């Protein structure tokens, strides 16, 4: 079935640097639907629901979401549809620490990955 | 000379959580080729016990070794620095090395990603066996100089196709070589 490499991952990077958050996926032959990528963050406030970061949908990028990351998050691949939904986060702050989720869908295929990001 | 993790490392690798694995890696310099020997024991966390009946989508994970211009291992590598060093007996020399460019994967042989796709020759594939059982293959895919945020890199990807049920992820050993930077 549809799967993502290293579906739970811990990443550490230093303050001011750029984090590379990998989301490399493998499709199955049955996955003939439209490709849909969603990244989310779990806020440090545990009483707040997850927030959308960035989307790839209908071959377009939508990034007008989580304000703390606005302008700092981008898809890294020049060919995302070939299996690379990775993003980077520029100028890391200590407040960027948290759990990030990549959701890859191509109906009926679905997979998700969680990254625990630590900033030192 | 030999640059290594030692042959019986304490947990030295962080994949899903801190110190969840033991990567054994021995690099021995034979002039312009490095002779390499590798294995993995996962000791805790997501990848420790594989159960694809309960977790059908856990099929692949990656360990990255990132090096600076001096061949020094970077902090954000999955492999930890403390016991990655030149050998002394069955352990390491006491002081951290400052230079190991002669052990780095050659950048002309294996260039970083660019407008050019990396050729397949920048990869070596091997099959290892979980728990030493012949019916429990997994693939180790090793790529040279794939990664960003470093001068050099060695990436180890571990993957499998079979539906493993309660199989501990600890592998047989695999030997390969690569072209040295100098
Ligand atoms: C060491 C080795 O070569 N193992 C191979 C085995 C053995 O030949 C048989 O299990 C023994 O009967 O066969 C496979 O098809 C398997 O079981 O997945 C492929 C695997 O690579
Ligand atoms: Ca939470």
């Amino acid at each position: 079935s549809l799967s993502i490499t290293t579906p739970e991952e811990m990443i550490e990077k230093a303050k001011g640097e750029t984090a590379y958050l990998p989301c490399k996926f493998t499709l199955s032959p049955e996955d003939q639907g439209p490709l849909d990528i969603e990244w989310l963050i779990s806020p440090a406030d545990n009483q707040k629901v997850d927030q959308v970061i960035i989307l790839y949908s209908g071959d377009k990028i939508y990034d007008d979401y989580y304000p703390d990351l606005k302008g700092r998050v981008h898809f890294t691949s020049n060919d995302l549809k070939s299996g690379d939904a990775s993003i980077n986060v520029t100028n890391l702050q200590l407040s960027d620490i948290g759990t990030y989720q990549c959701k890859v869908k191509k109906a009926p295929g679905v997979a998700n990955k969680k990254i625990h990001l630590v900033v030192l | 000379r030999t640059l290594w993790t030692t042959p019986d490392t304490s947990p030295n690798c962080t994949i899903a959580q801190d110190k969840d694995s033991k990567l054994t890696l021995v690099l021995t310099k034979c002039g312009s080729q490095i002779l390499a020997n590798v294995s993995l024991i996962v000791v805790a966390g997501k990848y420790h016990i594989i159960n694809n009946k309960t977790n059908p989508k856990i099929k692949s994970f990656t360990i990255k070794l990132l090096f600076n211009k001096n061949g020094v291992l970077l902090d954000n590598s999955n492999l930890g620095k403390a016991y990655w060093n030149f050998r002394s007996g069955n352990s390491n020399v006491s002081t951290a090395y400052e230079k190991a460019i002669g052990f780095m994967p050659n950048l002309v042989a294996y260039p970083k990603p660019s407008n050019s796709k990396k050729y397949a020759r920048d990869i070596v594939y091997g099959t290892i066996y979980l728990g030493g059982k012949p019916d429990q293959p997994a693939v180790i895919k090793t790529t040279f100089n794939q990664e960003t945020g470093c001068e050099y890199s060695i990436t180890f990807n571990f993957s499998w196709s079979k539906t493993y049920e309660n199989v501990e992820f600890e592998t047989t050993s695999f030997t390969f070589s690569y072209i040295a930077q100098e």
